[PDB]
RNA sequence: UGAAAUGAGCGGAGUAUUUGAGCUGCGCACGGCGCGCCGCACGCACUGGUUUCUUCUCCGUGAUGCUCCAUGUUGGCGAUGGAAAUGGGGUGCCCCCACCCGUCUUGAAACACGGACCAAGGAGUCAAACAGACGCGCAAGGGAGGAGAUAUGGUUGCCAGUACUUCUCUCGUACUGAAAGGGAGAUGCAAAAUGCAUCUGUGGUGUGCACACGUCAAAUCCGUUUGAUUUGCCCAACACC
RNA sequence: UGCAAGGCCGGAAAGAAAAGAAUUAGAGGCACCAAGUGGGCCUUCUUCGGUAAGCGGAGCAGGCGAUGCGGAAUGAACCGC
RNA sequence: UAAGCCCAAUUAGUGAUUGCCCAUUAUUCCUUUGGUAAGGGCGGAAACAAAUGGAGAAAGUGUAGCCCUUCCGAUGUAGAUGUGGCCUGGAGGUUAGGACGAAGCUUAUGGCGUGAGCCUAAGAUGGACCGGCCUCUAGUGCAGAUCUUGGUUGGCGUA
């Protein structure tokens, strides 16, 4: 007893019921795993003093703010 | 078609079923018609000289 | 008492929904079932076969539930009873229990009359 | 209770939800977790990996008793101390005493920040913990 | 006909009515309806709609959360204004990692014991739904909080753990079982700890 | 078939036209019955007790182009057993 | 004698009631005064194409009339047996149901779509009296999400909150003459929900040229859909 | 303490006056001028409360719980007594003394009250004449005492 | 059948106002010839003029009605009766429709299987482990269980229940390593192979409710609301570190 | 002071002109828990084996299965709906 | 002199552009039901006895739906879910009925509900128990399994 092999019937209907949902916009989950280990490295030196900025810069912020 | 609703949308309305009821009257379609094809001969005859 | 006036009563449908070959089987009640068989001409809508109950049969909410005396059936089994009725007493009539007796029937039906309360099922030689 | 249940629902449905075709028979896949590398591999796989093969060493005879060693963190210490004692502990005076080991902990671990500071006595304290605990004006006494 | 295909898809499960058993939810409900739809403010509404949400839904806040988004709030904040009142549809609940707290006027469904007394201790006093109609009825000055729920153990375990780029908890009573094969590069193979998506 | 309309064919009304000058005309079906029952004038005038009964109706619209008209009865439906007998179609209501 | 409460109620409802009156007589003087200029607008239009169709014709010349910017489409096939491509564009299109029809500008991103659906639409170009009789008898608003019939000025002044389109024949303008707010007019209303043709139609299988009834009718579309209408 | 809010949410589902019977929702509170399962009629349930009772002749009885002893039942509610030909108009004002939102259904049952009394009398006669005409068997008398 | 008649329609006034159609001024457009000349079917502007004919145009009633029901005319029948109506029920008849149910199956009315009748019986249950949704209690803690104590050393029974207790046990507050074994705060100062100081504090960044400052748009019964947006803080979340 | 990267501070932003110069019955994203199903079949165009088949096997898309109704006298799939 | 085939029309060289008939389609009107539903009202306005305008007005998922207005959808096997959705035997409550007749049974007994069913009437039936509502609980709903047991049955006054 021999049956049906193989048919892409149907499949597209399937598919586009819930629709084919597009990409993931580029600014989520753009993560640099795996990237250019030396670029990578660097980056993380400045992120790093990025950071620290970030903190000190918030601090004069507040102070300001208690100022007047 | 009715009435109240055909005024309420269109305040203008019996200025132009005025106008057409000037246009189907007789004496004012029969002296349109003759006043119409006496000066568009004209302005052709004047046109083509 | 005379009932409330509403609107005309339509009843979209006079004739009951009865079971699909009820009347070749002395078993089967006429009681309504939903036909599930796969090559039913009830369920599957053919032409001329039984019609099957659905949400657009359903009455008219202004008339709904409605007796043609034109009163609401309110189950009644004392004389107690009738007086959660005085107040409404052209929108609802009492409904007497079957199983209240013939004895306790005597002071209902005496005290509804004084009341003016409506009894569907009361004494017809009273209020003519 | 009964009268819950998807049965009463499914009376007069005849298949009860289980389909026409496929229908409800007996063991369509075999018993418990039969198959677990024959056509049931792809549960096992991407549900319980792991699940099959050998790791590690033996330990015959375990006792659970010898290994007892529960944890506790320097800011949590104010879960054993009395809510009066821990308002009059300050640094450099009179602090409270904490037995760890009547409280149902073996090790002073520390993470986090001290809340009171207090004389903690433990069995075993993490290097961390020992130097948090002394520059916050408190200290650790080793019990057994 | 008209063509309407795959508009039920377009529909989405909202709920009007609680689930919940408890007449005092039941009150409080019946109040903030009144409010969310007599009034033009924001707060009404979306404390109405968290009051029809269920339990699991309403994660409980700890104190110390409260107390750090009200400092990071009371910085850039004028002396002359007064802080805010928290407000949270759910449950308070003590922090014993946090002993020195500032005086808070908190709103919530429930406080737990201590936590009614850490706030009391502090100078703060512990509000009720009803008393903060009566002295914010538009929510004006409050600072409107949610638990949170990422941290949940269900949570931890939702996804297949054998995907690569999965860091789910599988469901095993035994620690110590489901290590060996799909977790280890010695045994077969190792799932993947990160995938790019 | 709909029971709800009926098709009457009128002697000498074979257009269109025809059958529109009838639109609105009153319908009578004349048959009897086994007994004598109610009817219009009973006390008042005796003499009209019979077994005859009428149904009545009106002519809705014309049918066609060949002079038939579609009649609706009073409520109900005509009989089935009077296709094929005598229709009545008067004057009344008049438009002259 | 009566409540506080229920006294500054009776000042303020009186109060909306003038302004109320007031605001349907500022409506309507408007509305005529955008009715009449629209009306000279339509008029001299014509008039002025006739002149330039027979100055051409007395020298020998020809006079290109303007391509036409709107076109009015009306499905006219059922909902069985439609392919995905010709599905979406019908969606687009918001002809969803048989004798459904909208207005559409006849531009090049359009006309591309018209063709792709030509066995399923009947289309031309309308004139201004089937502009006029499908927004006065067939004209519905999206209100609320609501399909609501027009009854009065006020709802199309407070539906488009637009200077330009306060009135009926605001609305007919914008459509008619391809304005700048033709979008914003046509996208505001309900799609027209439309009678079958009295009459019947000639072959809804054939385009028209063959002797049915799908293609584009140019300016027969006018005696098509006079007919539904 | 408990609201009557609290109290309405508690028993509007189930209680010993709510008649469920055949679908609709009646009432046998006494205090309740309607029949009707809301809770403004609720006489039994509100702070306060007001409905009109008959009374013995063609009086107008009023009874009213002012509110001030809801925890002494026996002192709960007060009755005073209209005498009989009271304006339906002056029962609705007593009523609207203590619940202005009764004030429409007070008045509708000051009428029917009387209207019932006229009845009463009116059948009563009529069953006397009748049973003048009739011997009956035997006929009780409570004994006095 | 006027229980709010919104009317070009009803009611008040007025004898006119302004729609076209004819005829017309200036300028500009447009056409023809090649600089400004001629033409202009009568387009735009002056809401041009003209009044020859063609139209009627101008005001007017909120709900102090939250909701439902309740108000004509002319005959026929019905004046309390084995009755007059309307509805329901029963039987026959006419014209139209109309393949036998359940099942497997791509496909059943099938020359596919089970089907004489009725009654009574007849099939997703109980237990254990886990998980998710929802309800409830408490919450960095939750909760037993076994057992004991006494109301109860009492009562045929109710009472095999209810009330009370636990330095225990268990699940969590900490996780990793095959194991030996280790074991998680922030900021600042600084670079010590366990560095120091402080303790009201989201480690940072982007997107992000409400709330607070404004700032626009629309509508207002002029009290406001309802959208958008700036800035601050951003809760819950998501994404990079 | 040039390139690379991460930021910060500002400026400008028909919020996208005009050239036929889009349209939308145009709320996007994120989850959790589960059922049936996993024998198909018929048609339009394309198409392989076979002399061919109401034969076997595929691509795209509709449909029957799961669906009657109005038509082709009659027909699961044709026409209309 | 088609009632056949090809072509072409709509009352016909007259005066202009819809001959006619059939749908579970389209338009429109009425009613139901459900929404990702959209809005209003809900602080009793004031006045008003019977004999001789009325009634209601619940801050509400779901009921006889709190009431009113408005818009859109409605078929469906396998399957999912919901239902102040229906029914049965028992339990904790509450409220009733019965010798002036309970349960059961009988029906051209009608009424109500879209339905599952509910209720009344009659018995020229019966002779002692039992209804409604809230909650709890389960051996809880039958047309078919060559289903089980009992009885009956056409074949048949036949072989
Ligand atoms: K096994
Ligand atoms: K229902
Ligand atoms: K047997
Ligand atoms: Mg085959
Ligand atoms: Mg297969
Ligand atoms: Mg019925
Ligand atoms: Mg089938
Ligand atoms: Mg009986
Ligand atoms: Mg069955
Ligand atoms: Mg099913
Ligand atoms: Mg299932
Ligand atoms: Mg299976
Ligand atoms: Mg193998
Ligand atoms: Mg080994
Ligand atoms: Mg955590
Ligand atoms: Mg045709
Ligand atoms: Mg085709
Ligand atoms: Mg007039
Ligand atoms: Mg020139
Ligand atoms: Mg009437
Ligand atoms: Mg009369
Ligand atoms: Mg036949
Ligand atoms: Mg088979
Ligand atoms: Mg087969
Ligand atoms: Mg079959
Ligand atoms: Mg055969
Ligand atoms: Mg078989
Ligand atoms: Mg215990
Ligand atoms: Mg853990
Ligand atoms: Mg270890
Ligand atoms: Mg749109
Ligand atoms: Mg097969
Ligand atoms: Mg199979
Ligand atoms: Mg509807
Ligand atoms: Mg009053
Ligand atoms: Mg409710
Ligand atoms: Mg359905
Ligand atoms: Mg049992
Ligand atoms: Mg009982
Ligand atoms: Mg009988
Ligand atoms: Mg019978
Ligand atoms: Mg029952
Ligand atoms: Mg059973
Ligand atoms: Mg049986
Ligand atoms: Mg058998
Ligand atoms: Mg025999
Ligand atoms: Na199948
Ligand atoms: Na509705």
């Amino acid at each position: 007893a021999k049956s049906k092999n193989h048919t892409n019937h149907n499949q597209s209907s399937k598919n586009h019921r819930n629709g084919i949902k597009g990409p993931v916009p580029l600014h989520l989950h753009n993560s640099k795993r795996g990237s250019w280990l030396p670029a990578l490295v660097n980056a993380r030196r400045v992120r790093k003093h990025n950071q620290k900025a970030a903190l000190k810069k918030r601090r004069e912020r507040i102070a300001a703010f208690a100022a007047k | 078609k009715n009435r109240r609703l055909r005024l309420r949308l269109n305040p203008y309305v019996k200025r132009e079923t005025a106008a057409a009821k000037g246009m189907r009257n007789v004496a004012n379609r029969d002296a349109r018609r003759k006043a119409k094809l006496a000066r568009v001969t004209k302005a052709k005859k004047a046109a083509t000289k | 008492v005379k009932p409330t006036v509403s609107k005309a009563i339509v009843k979209k449908r006079t004739k009951r929904f009865t079971r699909h070959r009820y009347e070749l089987f002395p078993q089967l009640s006429s009681s309504w079932r939903k036909p599930r068989g796969e090559d039913s001409p009830v369920r599957r809508r053919y032409k001329g076969q039984k019609a099957m109950p659905n949400k657009g049969y359903g009455s008219d909410r202004a008339t709904k539930y409605i007796t043609p005396s034109g009163f609401r059936n309110f189950p009644i089994n004392n004389v107690e009873d009738l007086y959660m009725l005085v107040m409404q007493n052209r929108k609802y009539a009492g409904v007497i229990s079957h199983t209240v007796g013939a004895r306790k029937r005597k002071a209902i039906v005496r005290k509804a009359m004084e009341l003016d309360v409506r009894l569907a099922n009361g004494n017809a030689k009273l209020r003519k | 209770p009964t009268r819950f249940k998807k049965c009463r629902h499914q009376r007069g449905s005849t298949f009860c939800g289980y389909g026409r075709v496929g229908k409800h028979r007996k063991h369509e896949s075999g018993r418990g977790n039969a198959g677990g590398m024959h056509h049931h591999r792809i549960n096992f796989d991407k549900y319980h990996p792991g699940y099959f093969g050998k790791l590690g060493m033996d330990h015959y005879h375990r006792k659970k008793n010898p290994m007892w060693k529960p944890t506790i963190n320097l800011n949590n210490l104010s879960r054993l101390i009395a809510a009066e004692e821990a308002a009059k502990a300050a640094k450099g005076g009179t602090l409270p005493v904490v037995d760890l080991q009547s409280s149902g902990y073996a090790k002073l671990l520390g993470n986090g920040h001290i809340q009171v500071p207090c004389i903690v006595k433990a069995r075993y304290v993490s290097k961390l913990a020992d130097k948090k605990i002394r520059k916050a004006g408190g200290a650790v006494v080793l019990q057994a | 006909g008209v063509d309407l295909t795959g508009i039920s898809k377009k529909s989405r499960v909202i709920r009007h009515h609680t689930y919940s058993t408890n007449p005092y939810i039941k009150l409080l409900i019946k109040l903030y309806k009144f409010l969310a739809k007599r009034t033009s403010s924001g707060f009404n509404k979306v404390v109405y709609q968290r009051l029809i949400k269920s339990r699991s839904n309403r994660a409980p806040i700890s104190l110390s959360r409260i107390a750090v988004v009200m400092k990071r709030k009371a910085v850039f904040t004028a002396k002359s204004k007064a802080a805010p009142i928290a407000v949270v549809v759910g449950d308070v609940l003590d922090d014993v990692r946090m002993a020195r707290i500032p005086a808070m006027r908190v709103c919530a469904l429930r406080f737990s014991k201590s936590a009614r007394q850490s706030i009391v201790a502090a100078g703060g006093e512990c509000l009720t739904f009803d008393q903060l109609a009566m002295i914010a009825p538009t929510g004006k000055n409050t600072y409107l909080l949610r638990g949170r729920k990422s941290g949940r153990e269900s949570v931890r375990h939702f996804g297949a753990s054998g995907v690569p780029g999965s860091h789910s908890k599988p469901y095993a009573t035994n620690r110590g079982k489901e290590t060996k094969r799909g977790r280890r590069t010695g045994r077969s193979y190792k799932r993947k700890a990160f995938r790019h998506v | 078939q709909t029971k709800q309309t009926a098709l009457v064919r009128v002697e000498n009304v074979n257009t269109r036209e025809d059958a529109t000058w009838y639109v609105g005309k009153r319908v009578c079906y004349v048959y009897h019955g086994k007994k004598v029952k109610r009817c219009v004038r009973w006390s008042k005038a005796p003499a009209r007790r019979s077994t005859t009964r009428a149904l009545w109706g009106r002519v809705t619209r014309p049918h066609g182009n060949a002079g038939m008209m579609r009649v609706k009865f009073n409520g109900a439906s005509v009989p089935a057993s009077a296709i094929g007998r005598r229709i009545r179609v008067y004057l009344y209501p008049s438009q002259i | 004698k009566r409540a506080a409460f229920k006294q500054q109620q009776t000042e303020s409802f009186k109060k909306a009631v003038v302004a109320r009156k007031a605001a349907k007589a500022a409506l309507k003087k408007t509305a005529y005064l955008r009715a009449r200029k629209y009306s000279r607008e339509y008029r001299g239009a014509e008039k002025k194409l006739v002149t330039l169709r027979r100055q051409a014709a007395s020298h020998g010349n020809y006079y290109l009339e303007a391509k036409p910017k709107v076109a009015v489409v009306t499905r006219i096939r059922g909902i069985a047996k439609v392919n995905p491509k010709q599905r979406k564009i019908l969606q687009l299109l918001r002809l969803r149901q048989i004798f459904n029809t909208v207005f559409v500008k006849m531009n090049k991103p359009m006309e591309n779509m018209l063709r792709a659906v030509e066995p399923y639409i009947a289309y031309g170009y309308p004139s201004l009296a089937t502009v006029r009789a499908m927004v006065y008898k067939r004209g519905y608003l999206k209100i609320n999400g609501q399909r609501v019939k027009i009854t009065d000025n006020q709802m199309i002044k407070d539906k488009y909150n637009n200077v330009d389109i306060v009135c009926a024949e605001d609305m007919v303008n914008q459509i008619y003459t391809c304005g700048k707010h033709f979008r914003t007019v046509t996208h505001g209303m309900w799609p027209f929900k439309l009678a079958p043709p009295a009459g019947g139609m000639r072959q809804k299988r054939r385009h028209f040229v063959e002797g049915g009834d799908y293609g584009n009718r140019d300016t027969l579309i006018n005696r098509f859909l006079a007919r539904m209408i | 303490s408990h609201s009557v809010d609290l109290q309405w949410v508690l028993v509007r589902q189930n209680s010993r006056f709510l008649q469920k019977r055949g679908g609709i929702r009646m009432s046998n509170d006494p205090f309740n001028n309607n029949g009707n399962w809301t809770k403004r009629h609720c006489g039994f349930l509100n702070e306060k409360a007001a409905v009109v009772k008959p009374a013995k002749g063609g009086a107008i009885c009023v009874t009213v719980k002012d509110g001030s002893s809801n925890n002494k039942p026996r002192q709960t509610y007060k009755k005073t007594v209209h005498a009989a030909g009271v304006r339906a108009s002056d029962v609705s004002r007593a009523v609207a003394a203590v619940r202005p939102d009764l004030a429409d259904v007070s008045f509708r049952r000051a009428r029917r009250m009387a209207c019932i009394a006229s009845r009463t009398a009116k059948v009563a006669a009529a069953r006397k004449a009748r049973s003048e005409k009739i011997k009956f068997s035997r006929k009780s008398a409570r004994a006095k005492r």
